[PDB]
């Protein structure tokens, strides 16, 4: 079977705080 | 229209302050 | 040289000696071709080169260790030698020579405990932080003797010259 | 123990932080 | 410009000649390239 | 681990970063499990008190230009200085 | 320029006070040296 995922599994990569920033 | 531009523009590193 | 390199007895490496050599018109090529030496490591020079460079001074600081330990005396050596008993500057230029020693050579002691690393080229004396060395005509464990032969570029009038007529 | 396996690439991402340091968007 | 040449640049001196009259080749060539490195670099920058 | 000392220019050490500079009450939120925040040139700007939830915004400790003001020697030896871009305290 | 403080340039790290930190001297100068020439280049080219 074979399903579609979306814009699913992004997850923190690192401890870092940021605010308003791309990165 | 001075205002209207001038709203319309948005480590060992310093900066200066211009002289005017 | 030859009341240095054939010295009747080489002081502690925690009293290590320091004759200073002046005024000799001196050939390093004995030295360096004589097959008695296990290590002739010139640093900031190159060996052959000594016989035409004249330096200030020349400062033979002689001693003895078991050459499992001699690898340390060379500028930024990890060591209870190196940081606790005889330091070589980090810029050091000179010649390093270490021999075999059994043929003759526990007078001979050594500094293991000291608030911090020594200074290059102080010397030490305090005591119980030294130890001995077990040296047996029967044993990297044997002695060597260690000549460090430092030289002084600061140009003043030249005291040493070489065989360069 | 109806469970979903995906695989993890070495992808590069571009995360977008709101001011409250969510990572609300990617790219 | 000039003054650059009094630059170790990180060699043993400044000298070029004694690097030439203290070592032989396989580490004066590593001295006297620290130099070359340190003496080009000052060359371009005041080339620009 | 020593005291937190804050509003002094001080040499920081937390968990595994070193630094130096002032150390000040924060009003940023991390996220329960965030300890660092990067600033947009990926430069230190707070971090979490490892032994307090709590969160300190990090500065560098006030530097600048010395600039000496002066007429030319052949008519004094007088001078002024201007220290740029700090406070009149920090001197 | 500021991210440029963020590249090894072939040095084990480009924190200055890890290298500082973990090696001996003689070897920290070395991957020091490396530092400097890439981030004094990073300035030549930020004011060029």
């Amino acid at each position: 079977a074979y399903t579609n995922s979306f814009t699913r599994g992004v997850y923190y990569p690192d401890k870092v705080f940021r605010s308003s920033v791309l990165h | 229209i001075e205002d209207l531009l001038f709203n319309k523009v948005t480590n060992g590193l310093t900066v200066l302050p211009p002289l005017l | 040289f030859g009341e240095v390199f054939n010295a009747t007895r080489f002081a502690s490496v925690y009293a290590w000696n320091r004759k200073r050599i002046s005024n000799c018109v001196a050939d390093y090529s004995v030295l360096y071709n004589s097959a008695s030496f296990s290590t002739f490591k010139c640093y900031g020079v190159s060996p052959t080169k000594l016989n035409d460079l004249c330096f200030t001074n020349v400062y033979a600081d002689s001693f003895v260790i078991r050459g499992d330990e001699v690898r340390q005396i060379a500028p930024g050596q990890t060591g209870k030698i190196a940081d606790y008993n005889y330091k070589l500057p980090d810029d050091f230029t000179g010649c390093v020579i270490a021999w075999n020693s059994n043929n003759l050579d526990y007078n001979y002691l050594y500094r293991l405990f000291r608030k911090s690393n020594l200074k290059p080229f102080e010397r030490d004396i305090s005591t119980f932080p030294l130890q001995s060395y077990g040296f047996q005509p029967t044993n990297g464990y044997q002695p060597y003797r260690v000549v460090v032969l430092s030289f002084e570029l600061l140009h003043a009038p030249a005291t040493v010259c070489g065989p360069k007529k | 123990l109806a469970y979903y396996v995906g695989y993890l690439q070495p992808r590069t991402f571009l995360l977008k932080y709101n001011e409250n340091g969510t990572i609300t968007d990617a790219v | 410009l000039v003054k650059q040449l009094s630059s170790n640049f990180g060699a043993i001196s400044s000298v070029l000649n004694d690097i030439l009259s203290r070592l032989d080749k396989p580490e004066a060539e590593v001295q006297i390239d620290r130099l070359i490195t340190g003496r080009l670099q000052s060359l371009q920058t005041y080339v620009t | 681990s020593t005291n937190l000392v804050k509003n002094k220019c001080v040499n920081f050490n937390f968990n595994g970063l070193t630094g130096t500079g002032v150390l000040t009450e924060s009003n940023k939120k991390f996220l329960p499990f965030q300890q660092f925040g990067r600033d947009i040139a990926d430069t230190t700007d707070a971090v979490r008190d490892p032994q307090t939830l709590e969160i300190l915004d990090i500065t560098p400790c006030s530097f600048g230009g010395v600039s000496v003001i002066t007429p030319g020697t052949n008519t004094s030896n007088q001078v002024a200085v201007l220290y740029q871009n700090v406070n009149c305290t920090e001197v």
